[PDB]
């Protein structure tokens, strides 16, 4: 199952996008007061909103991060969904190796929604890049709220929970037992051997 | 303009309202047991109040802040032919001192074994406390062997 | 973080950080073992908004 | 007695911070913190109206 | 006789405690006398019936 | 006409992300017993990436 939880947030410059920077422009606009604070307003508390409770949802657990491993599930074979080891250092997480699929083999339609490089517009050498006409039109996309290494982090302690036992000083017990205790709430195992594992 | 205004509003708030519902049947009249729904934790009771366009509440949570450890076993094995497991998968049995006591694996509440808390299963696991009927009791203490 | 959007946050003095996820202690489910246990013994009341 | 007394100075806290008298602390505690993005809330709704 | 659960086919051995004791009867129950109890629960004995053979 | 459509957009993907919250909570870290809502049949365990 697939579930949407952020859009890329956009906001516009009124004043830029509608007189272009020409002065006398400027002072017409002012004559709409209520035009441009509708629009800056709307798109500017939406997506604080938005970057607001994105990182409400995510939570983090170190002790159960260290679990995120395939020695940790036996035979339940979950390399494709554990985070892959930081190759190049400075971070603690990164992408599984399901989540590069869906990241790639989908089109990398870049047609526009880039959170593309605003230092390099003003001072450039180069003519300027569809995503600086678009900064020079006063429409600026803000970088994404799900963060690459913030999800790696949020989904790699989740897949590690299901190895907590409650155990004392806690230590991992046996994904067969993880399964076996997931059983029985659903109905009291009286099975001894476990052989349906 | 002012139409669009309006119906987009209006989507948002009805879809708000009908949450605020849910809480009110779920977590105010009622105690929830769906995790994260009325808050994090271990839900008791809710409280709510009016506020500017709509509702405000106020989940009242328990979190835990000291943990006890136990010696707890899988189940018993008496005579190496009857093996019981807790009649409540949500109990443990563990072993304090030199008597057992059970307890719920939510909340430390420590209860005297009665026969009545355990089920009957037809073999036994290697894990398995090993006892005779001749000690049962001090597993049980209100258990008598009537054939012995 | 006094104020936040994505990745990056700003203090009261105006200073750029980056938004580190809220460390919590997830649950679990307690296991039908032979093991050493740890139980919640004592209890404090929390009020949520 | 000890969860009476953890109510009694949760509510304070949050009458408190709802105030606003020591808003600069209340993200001590990650449940002061609700209360912060409550007010958040409450103050957009009151803005966009007009 | 045994019993399992409705969900899932486990079975379990009969004990008192599996029980609960109303006023009446139905005309689909299983029909036993209590000195044959001990054929549905293994572990159930007429200690009333019992003693009163071995007062003697 | 823009802010109309970015508005709409945010109302769909919130109801989403509301519906994604619940999932997390109660498939994720919890098991459900609330038939059809972490798929259909008996639910086990659940991962997200
Ligand atoms: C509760 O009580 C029960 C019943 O008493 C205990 O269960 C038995 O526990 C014993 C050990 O305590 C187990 O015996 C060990 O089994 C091993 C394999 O035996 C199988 O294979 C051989 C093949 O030759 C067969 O002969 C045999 O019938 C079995 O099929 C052996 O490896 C072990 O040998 C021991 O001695 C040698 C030499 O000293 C050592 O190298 C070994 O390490 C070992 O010590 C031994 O015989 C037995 O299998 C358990 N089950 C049964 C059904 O008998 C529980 O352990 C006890 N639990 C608690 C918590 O109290
Ligand atoms: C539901 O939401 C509640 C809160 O509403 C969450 O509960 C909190 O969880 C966190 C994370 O575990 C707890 O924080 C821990 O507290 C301990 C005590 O704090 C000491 O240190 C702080 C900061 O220095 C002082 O203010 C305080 O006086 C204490 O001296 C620490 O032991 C924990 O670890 C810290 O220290 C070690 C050692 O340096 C470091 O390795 C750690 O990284 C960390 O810094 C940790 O800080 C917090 O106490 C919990 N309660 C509350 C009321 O906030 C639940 O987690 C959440 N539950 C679920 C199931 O979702
Ligand atoms: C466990 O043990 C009990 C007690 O013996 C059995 O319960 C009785 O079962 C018998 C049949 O075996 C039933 O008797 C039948 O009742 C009819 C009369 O009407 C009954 O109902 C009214 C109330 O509505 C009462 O006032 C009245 O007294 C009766 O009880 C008749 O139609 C039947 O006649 C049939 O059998 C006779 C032999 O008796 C034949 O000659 C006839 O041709 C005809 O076939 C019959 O007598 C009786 O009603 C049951 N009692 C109760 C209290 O329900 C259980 O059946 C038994 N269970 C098992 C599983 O073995
Ligand atoms: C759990 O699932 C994992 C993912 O499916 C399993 O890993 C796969 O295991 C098989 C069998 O060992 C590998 O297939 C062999 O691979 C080699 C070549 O491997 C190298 O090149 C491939 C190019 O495709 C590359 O993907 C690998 O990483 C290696 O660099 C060949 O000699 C064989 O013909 C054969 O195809 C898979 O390649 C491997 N996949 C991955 C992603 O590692 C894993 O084995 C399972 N675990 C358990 C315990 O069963
Ligand atoms: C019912 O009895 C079962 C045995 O018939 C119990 O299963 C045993 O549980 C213990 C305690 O959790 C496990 O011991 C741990 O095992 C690992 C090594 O396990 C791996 O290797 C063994 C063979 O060496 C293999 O059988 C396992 O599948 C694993 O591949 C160690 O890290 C620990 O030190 C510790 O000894 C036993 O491995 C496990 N036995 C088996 C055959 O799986 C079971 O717990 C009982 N059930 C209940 C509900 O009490
Ligand atoms: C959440 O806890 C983890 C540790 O479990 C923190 O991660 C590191 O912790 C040390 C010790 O405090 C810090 O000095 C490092 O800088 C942290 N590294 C990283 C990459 O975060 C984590 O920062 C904690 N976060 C919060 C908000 O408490
Ligand atoms: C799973 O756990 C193993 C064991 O800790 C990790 O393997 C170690 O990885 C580090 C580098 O991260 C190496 O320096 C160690 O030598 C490795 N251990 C052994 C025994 O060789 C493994 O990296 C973990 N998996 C992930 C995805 O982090
Ligand atoms: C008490 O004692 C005996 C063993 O001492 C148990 O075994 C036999 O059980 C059958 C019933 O299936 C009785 O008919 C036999 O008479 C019993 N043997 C003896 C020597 O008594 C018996 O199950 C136990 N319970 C009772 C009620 O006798
Ligand atoms: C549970 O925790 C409470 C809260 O700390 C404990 O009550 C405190 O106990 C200490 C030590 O006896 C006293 O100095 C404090 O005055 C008590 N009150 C508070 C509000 O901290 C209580 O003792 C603990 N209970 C158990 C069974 O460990």
């Amino acid at each position: 199952e697939y579930l949407q939880i952020t859009s890329t947030p956009i906001v516009v410059d009124c004043s830029t996008y509608v007189c272009n920077g020409n002065v006398r422009c400027v002072e017409l606009l002012k004559q709409y007061t209520s035009a441009c604070k509708t629009i800056e307003d709307a798109l500017r508390n939406s997506a604080m909103l938005e970057s607001a409770d994105v990182s409400e949802m995510l939570t983090f657990d170190k002790k159960a991060f260290t679990l995120a491993n395939v020695s940790s599930f036996g035979d339940y074979n979950l390399s494709s969904v554990i985070p892959s080891l930081p190759r190049s250092g400075s971070r603690v997480a990164g992408r599984s190796a399901i989540e590069d699929i869906l990241f790639s083999k989908l089109v990398t339609s870049g047609l526009g929604t880039v959170d593309a490089d605003y230092k390099k517009c003003t001072k450039g050498l180069s003519i300027a890049d569809l995503a600086c006409a678009q900064y020079y039109n006063g429409i600026m996309v803000l970088p994404g709220v799900a963060d690459a290494e913030r999800m790696a982090m949020y989904t790699g302690s989740l897949i590690g929970g299901i190895a907590l036992g409650g155990l004392t000083s806690a230590a991992s017990i046996p994904f067969s037992l993880a399964i076996q205790s997931r059983l029985n709430y659903v109905a009291l195992q009286t099975d001894v051997l476990q052989e349906n594992q | 303009v002012f139409v669009s205004h309006t119906l987009t509003k209006y989507t948002e708030v009805r879809a708000s309202r009908q949450l605020a519902q849910q809480k009110v049947n779920e977590c105010v009249k009622s105690q929830s047991k769906r995790y994260g729904f009325c808050g994090n934790g271990t839900h008791i009771f809710s409280l709510v109040n009016a506020a500017p366009e709509g509702l405000v509440f106020l989940h009242t949570v328990l979190l835990p802040t000291q943990y006890k450890d136990v010696e707890a076993w899988s189940g018993l094995c008496v005579d190496g032919i009857n093996g019981y497991v807790l009649r409540q998968p949500n109990l443990a049995l563990y072993k304090e001192g030199n008597y057992y006591r059970i307890t719920s694996r939510i909340m430390f509440e420590p209860r005297i074994p009665t026969i009545a808390d355990f089920v009957q299963i037809e073999n036994c696991n290697v894990t398995f406390v090993n006892i005779s009927r001749s000690e049962l009791q001090t597993i049980v203490p209100e258990y008598i062997d009537v054939n012995k | 973080a006094v104020l936040t959007y994505s990745s990056f946050g700003v203090c009261a003095d105006g200073s750029i950080i980056a938004v580190q996820p809220r460390n919590v202690s997830y649950d679990s489910v307690s296991a039908i073992v032979t093991a050493n246990l740890s139980i919640p013994f004592n209890w404090t009341t929390s009020v949520q908004v | 007695r000890i969860l009476a007394a953890s109510f009694n100075k949760a509510m304070t806290n949050i009458v408190d911070a709802f105030t606003g008298v020591n808003d600069a602390i209340t993200q001590t505690s990650q449940a002061l913190q609700t209360v912060a993005t409550a007010l958040n809330k409450i103050q957009d709704v009151v803005n966009q109206q007009g | 006789y045994r019993i399992t659960s409705r969900i899932m086919f486990e079975p379990r051995i009969p004990t008192i405690a599996d029980f609960v004791q109303i006023e009446n009867c139905n005309v689909t129950f299983v029909n036993i006398s209590r000195s044959e109890l001990q054929t549905i629960v293994p572990e159930y004995i007429d200690v009333n019936k019992t003693l009163q053979e071995l007062s003697y």
